[PDB]
């Protein structure tokens, strides 16, 4: 999930925006 | 500010950040 992208790796623009409504 | 290790608070700062006006969700266990 998002933790596992973002946190224990490294976020992107792209990645955040899957989580936008 | 998007391109690093993004943890608690300082995520949910950067999707506020991105997300604008669309608003986001978090869901940390999923």
């Amino acid at each position: 999930g998002i933790v596992e992208q973002c946190c224990t790796s490294i976020c992107s623009l792209y990645q955040l925006e899957n989580y936008c409504n | 500010f998007v391109n690093q290790h993004l943890c608690g608070s300082h995520l949910v700062e950067a999707l506020y950040l991105v997300c604008g006006e669309r608003g986001f969700f978090y869901t940390p266990k999923a």
